[PDB]
């Protein structure tokens, strides 16, 4: 199904969060992380993280707002189906 | 089309790759060497007896979904 799996928020504050995920055995070149207010107007914010990482900080959030967070994994021009979760600060 | 290959060191190390059938195996090898912290010259990668070249493709090699590449530490100069 999706790579990575077990995408979860492992710590948070009113304006930030720490997500973590699990690639299992897969070698990954990098991940693309997007995030935006669930049912908001804005385009998503986006950033990339190295393939060896399984953790990332998202900050500059606002208190009490729900975010849809999506992680995409890539290896040598293959992209797996992404995994998403929602989390309210 | 892409297949899953399992790369297994004597180590019992195990890394899975999603490789295009027509893509040179160089990136798989170098990725595995990098993740191991070991130089490329000190690895022998084998599929069914055959040492895998950087320029081999899974297609040239008859590889299929879930095939195993074995990796051994290679000593040179003997």
């Amino acid at each position: 199904s999706s790579v990575p799996t077990k995408l979860e928020v492992v710590a948070a504050t009113p304006t930030s969060l720490l997500i973590s995920w699990d690639a299992g055995y897969w070698f990954i070149d990098y991940y693309r992380i997007t995030y935006g207010e669930t049912g908001g107007n804005s385009p998503v914010q986006e950033f990339t993280v190295p393939g060896y990482s399984s953790t990332a900080t998202i900050s500059g959030l606002s208190p009490g707002v729900d975010y849809t967070i999506t992680v995409y994994a890539y290896y040598d021009n293959y992209g797996w189906s992404p995994i998403s979760i929602n989390y309210r600060t | 089309e892409y297949i899953k290959l399992k790369v297994i060191g004597q180590d019992s190390s195990e890394i899975h790759f999603k490789v295009k059938m027509t893509t040179h195996l160089k990136k798989l090898k170098e990725s595995y060497a990098q993740r191991q912290g070991v130089p490329m010259n000190s690895l022998r990668f084998l599929f069914e007896g055959q040492r895998i070249a950087d320029n081999h493709t899974p297609k040239e090699l008859g590889m299929e979904e879930e095939d195993v590449i074995e990796v051994y530490q290679e000593q040179t100069g003997g």
